[PDB]
């Protein structure tokens, strides 16, 4: 676990407020220990955002605010916008496991419209037949938030084993991608008839069949 | 200018040894701590073990106690972090960064309960037992999109490479509209597959032909593929 | 623990200088409180504080040898050392240095503890003689061999200058029933010292006996074997 | 006010084993050292790099509070370069110590009749503490060739044991209470400024 | 300035028994005095400090009391390890002082001493000198008489001896003559001897050696 816990995921649209919870005890901030938060930008290494519970650095925008309160931490983002995405730390010390990291949050700024995935399943093709493989090639497109669920089917049963899930991909339109790849013996593909691949995003399921002939 | 310069990409196999350096500029080395952090795929950021350059004081994370070194060499402004034999877990991203006070006599006790701030700009370790191998080229026959509006994917599937990077061009670069090449997946075998599709009319199949150009640079792979609906 | 080491020429003219100097391994010279001395025992008499000091280079000397003591000290190599620059016959002695610790009371005022660390002491000895390196001849055993009973070897190390002389047995395997005896001061000016064995009588045949002699002044290192005929 | 919360620690119900000493940072307030320096309750006030008298004068980046349990002889042990079980395995104080050792005689409250046991301390280690290094590890002391694998038996001790605290006891063998203050001054200002 | 005087100088005692060091001072120190014991070649090592609190270490039967001007030492059960000639020392003044020192002997039971005779050795003898040597190994009291003797002709002048420190176990001591001649007046007299008088033997031991021994 984390001696300091935090939110794996906060959200919020442009302009909004939000804040990160950093939840300690007696050994960290309960002792008396001050709390710093840093900022890992996507493609970049860490960087100091927030020093001695509230001290901004210099570039850090007065957006970003530092709290500290009995065994708890909060850092405040007010007028969020579109480059504070990114995983945010708050960090201590302990006195039993010395500086401690958070479990870091994932923060997402919703600045497009919602985006129901695209959802292409390919069957085997028969020349890889040919050479006894067969992969399912399942590619999600176009959806926005990024992140989606897969879960395949074996004719309307669950499948629980073959399957290699990429993580999400930001395309050049600002959506994301994402490619599912179910891997089965060329004897499994003809027996079954249909094999399904089901993409589940903000609670909606899109569903993709295809069938051995 | 105050700054951290780390080693450069590292791709080793299991049991090989690694040592990897992060050099200090515009500061004096000798009265500042450095740490290493480790941010391994998917989970966060963790301490693995800090050292006072003057001292060599050097402390560990229980974590990493036996399989990994911290060392530094004052003359240089080196701060070095040494695994004995590499596993395949170890595959991450490590960063070093600097914490304390600079100052010296009772300070120097508690830097441990302040912050990084010059950090670096990390070095990416990549434990495979993988070897370099070429692409295996499959055609995607083409399959419905969107019903409405009556689009069709075809391509082709690279299956069974490494190292990365695949080139995928289409029609030799002359065709570049309705193109997505989607990164690639790492199976549990430790090699690499992705795919490229071009959305194309469904009422047009037929008419226009597709090939599609895999190139792999490592193992000097060059692959001509033609999509037709089958 | 913190280790104390004097180091120093052993022999000095004199109207001459004498310095000693003293390392400190396993800690730091430039600790806050502590307190750096120098004490002296003259052979066969009491113990004698000469002076102090911290590593910043404040000094407090005993008013009765002020005239002739300098302690320094140097943090870089942790050492602090001393100065005696017209040594007399008094100057004959044992050197020692030693540590304290100091506290400030409840009160404010300072409180300084009695000497907790000590090194291993060093003789200096005052002369107008030269060094001159020992000569070591073998006190073989007795050819009463047959006993059962226990026989007695040793080694003869005569006419040197100045003391001390060091000596072991089979290079410290053997303590059991080794007297070293004190060295006489001979007519020639010259001491002269022996060390002698117990051993069983049987064990003449089966084991191999050296007597390890050593005297630093002449950088004379001997080893002699103590063979029985 | 903006008191500083000392008599939190100094005053606590609880006090932990010297192996596992406990430690508060303060900050951001203000310190009346008298209550400390002008009470004749104290067995034990030794201040090493400061007067205790001056220090109602200063004013300090941040205080660290150390505070732990040991018998009355070993109270000599909590001072920079001491030797022993507690100074080299438990609580070591730097060369370079700037801060205060504060003790009293806490027989009434800590010990009980029959022995209380609860206050432990580590008696083996493979290599003496760094000042300020704490070890709160259960690992099973290897004093010989044989490995031990976690198991206690010959060779293969437990590190810990416990004090025998029994009211009769003489009084080097009774429990006393240790505060150790610490003063770290920084070129950020001074925020525990006591008047 | 300030005197610290040390009584007795010397105290024998036999194992077990309660002995008691004194120091003394010209002026009132209060508390400030400490007390070290000096195994003979070795560094002082300190006993008691503040005149009655025990170093870590030092074993129980030591103790030590006083206050102003007198204090004391005191070992509850003597023990043989305890042979040391034992100082005390004001830390209340700048000028450090020290006592002058009291020396404590174990006393025990009467051990006879082992006598062994070494003649010189041939290296030595090409060198121009004869050190004849006598060992008396593990013998109490102290109090002993060599005498060599050298065709039967007592000499006097011509030979010199040592004593060890008493042994920290067995409370014996050991001691060696060697008697120095020229190389030359070895040749000429056949018979070397050393009479040995102590207490432990009922009658004198000669130890002897003719020119001509055994190889
Ligand atoms: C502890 O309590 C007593 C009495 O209640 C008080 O006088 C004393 O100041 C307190 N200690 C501290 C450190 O505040």
């Amino acid at each position: 676990q984390s001696v300091l816990t935090q939110p794996p995921s906060v959200s919020g649209a442009p302009g909004q407020r939000v804040t990160i919870s950093c939840l300690g005890g007696s050994s960290n901030i309960g002792a008396g220990y001050d709390v710093h938060w840093y900022q890992h930008l996507p493609g970049a290494a860490p960087k100091l955002l927030i020093s001695g519970n509230s001290n901004r650095p210099s570039g850090v925008p007065a957006r970003f605010s530092g709290s500290k309160s009995g065994t708890s931490a909060s850092l405040a983002i007010t007028g969020l916008q579109a480059e504070d995405e990114a995983d945010y730390y708050c960090q201590s010390y302990d006195n039993d496991l010395s500086q401690v990291f958070g479990g870091g949050t994932k923060l997402t700024v919703l600045g497009q419209p919602k985006a129901a995935p695209s959802v292409t399943l390919f069957p085997p093709s028969s020349e890889e037949l040919q050479a006894n493989k067969a992969t399912l090639v399942c590619l999600i497109s176009d959806f926005y938030p990024g992140a989606v669920t897969v879960a395949w089917k074996a004719d309307s049963s669950p499948v629980k084993a073959g399957v290699e899930t990429t993580t999400p991909s930001k395309q050049s339109n600002n959506k994301y991608a994402a490619s599912s790849y179910l891997s089965l013996t060329p004897e499994q593909w003809k027996s079954h008839r249909s094999y399904s691949c089901q993409v589940t995003h903000e609670g909606s399921t899109v569903e993709k069949t295809v069938a051995p002939t | 200018q105050v700054q951290l310069v780390q080693s450069g990409a590292q791709l080793k196999k299991p049991g090989e040894s690694l040592k990897i350096s992060c050099k200090g500029s515009g500061y004096n080395f000798s009265r500042y701590w450095i740490a290493w952090v480790r941010h391994m795929p998917g989970k966060g950021l963790e301490v693995m073990g800090i050292i006072y350059p003057d001292d060599s004081d050097t402390r560990y994370s229980p974590s990493v106690r036996g399989q990994v070194t911290i060392s530094a060499d004052k003359s240089t402004s080196i701060v070095y972090l040494q695994w004995s034999s590499l596993k395949a877990s170890d595959t991450g991203i490590y960063y070093c960064a600097r914490f304390g006070a600079g100052m010296t006599g009772m300070p120097r006790y508690f830097d441990t309960t302040r912050w990084f701030d010059p950090w670096g700009q990390g070095t990416q370790v990549t434990v495979s037992s993988a070897s370099t191998k070429g692409p295996s080229v499959f055609p995607l026959a083409p399959s419905s999109k969107s019903t409405s509006g009556g689009t069709a994917a075809l391509g082709c599937l690279v299956k069974d490479y490494f190292p990365e990077p695949v080139t995928v061009s289409w029609n030799s670069g002359a065709l570049t509209s309705g193109v997505h090449t989607f990164p690639a997946v790492l199976q549990s075998s430790g090699l690499y597959s992705l795919s490229s599709v071009v959305t194309v009319p469904s009422s047009s199949l037929g008419t226009q032909t597709y090939i599609c150009n895999v190139n792999h640079k490592p193992s000097n792979t060059k692959v001509d593929k033609r999509v037709e609906p089958k | 623990q913190v280790q104390l080491q004097e180091s120093g020429p052993g022999l000095v003219k004199p109207s001459e200088t004498l310095s000693l100097t003293c390392t400190v391994s396993s800690g730091s010279i430039s600790g806050t409180s502590y307190y750096w001395d120098w004490i002296r025992q003259p052979p066969g008499k009491g113990l004698e504080w000469i002076g102090t000091i911290y590593y910043s280079g404040s000094t407090y000397y005993n008013p009765s040898l002020k005239s002739r003591v300098t302690i320094s000290v140097d943090t870089s190599k942790n050492q602090f050392s001393l100065k005696l620059s017209p040594v007399t016959a008094a100057g004959t002695a044992v050197y020692y240095c030693a540590r304290r610790t100091f506290y400030y009371d409840r009160s404010g005022q300072k409180v300084v503890e009695p000497f907790d660390y000590w090194g291993q002491g060093t003789l200096v000895t005052v002369s107008s003689a030269s060094t001159k390196g020992p000569s070591v001849f073998p006190l073989a055993p007795s050819s009463k061999s047959t006993s059962g009973g226990t026989a007695a070897l040793g080694c003869l190390v005569k006419d040197y200058f100045p003391e001390p002389v060091t000596v072991s047995w089979n290079s410290g395997a053997l303590t059991s029933g080794v007297h070293t005896f004190p060295a006489v001061l001979q007519s020639s000016g010259l001491y002269s010292l022996s060390s002698v064995v117990t051993v069983p009588s049987s064990s003449l045949g089966t084991q191999t006996y050296i007597c390890n002699v050593n005297h630093k002044p002449s950088n004379t290192k001997v080893d002699k074997r103590v063979e029985p005929k | 006010t903006n008191l500083c919360p000392f008599g939190e620690v100094f005053n606590a119900t609880r006090f932990a084993s010297v192996y596992a000493w406990n430690r508060k940072r303060i900050s951001n307030c203000v310190a009346d050292y008298s209550v400390l320096y002008n009470s004749a309750s104290f067995s034990t006030f030794k201040c090493y790099g400061v007067s205790p008298t001056k220090l109602n004068d200063l004013c300090f980046t941040n205080v660290y509070a150390d505070s732990f349990v040991i018998r009355g002889d070993e109270v000599r042990q909590i001072a920079p370069g001491q030797t022993g079980k507690i100074a080299d395995y438990n609580y070591k104080l730097p060369d370079d110590f700037t801060g205060c050792v504060i003790a009293w005689n806490s027989n009434n409250l800590d010990s009980k009749v029959g022995g209380n046991y609860n206050y432990r301390y580590r008696l083996f280690r493979k290599s003496n503490l760094k000042p300020f290094e704490r070890d709160i590890s259960t690992e099973i002391y290897q004093a010989g060739s044989k490995p031990c694998n976690g198991v206690e038996g010959f060779n293969c001790y437990f590190p810990l044991q416990s004090y025998g605290f029994q009211p009769t006891n003489g009084v080097g063998y009774q429990p006393y209470r240790v505060v150790v203050l610490s003063f770290e001054l920084l070129h950020a200002p001074a925020t525990v400024c006591g008047p | 300035e300030i005197v610290l005087t040390q009584s007795p100088s010397t105290l024998s005692a036999s194992v077990g028994d309660r002995v008691t060091i004194t120091c003394r001072a010209s002026q009132s120190i209060s508390s400030w005095l400490a007390w070290y014991q000096q195994k003979p070649g070795k560094a002082p090592k300190l006993l008691i400090y503040e005149a009655s609190s025990l170093e870590n270490g030092v074993p129980s039967r030591f103790s030590g009391s006083g206050s102003g001007t007198e204090f004391t030492l005191t070992i509850s059960s003597l023990q043989p390890d305890d042979f040391a000639t034992y100082y005390c020392q004001q830390y209340n003044s700048y000028s450090l002082t020290f006592g002058g020192g009291t020396k404590v002997e174990i006393k025990r039971t009467v051990a006879a001493p082992s006598v062994f005779i070494f003649p010189p050795s041939d290296e030595q003898l090409k060198s121009g000198t004869a050190s004849v040597v006598c060992l008396l190994n593990n013998f109490y009291p102290r109090e002993a008489k060599v005498q060599w003797k050298v065709d039967n002709a007592l000499q006097s002048g011509n030979s010199q001896e040592s004593v060890t420190e008493q042994d920290s176990k067995d409370s014996t001591y050991s001691l060696s003559s060697t008697l120095t001649l020229s190389k030359a007046d070895y040749e000429k007299h056949k018979v070397y001897a050393c009479e040995v008088t102590h207490q432990g033997l009922s009658s004198p031991v000669t130890k002897s050696f003719n020119r001509g021994e055994c190889s």
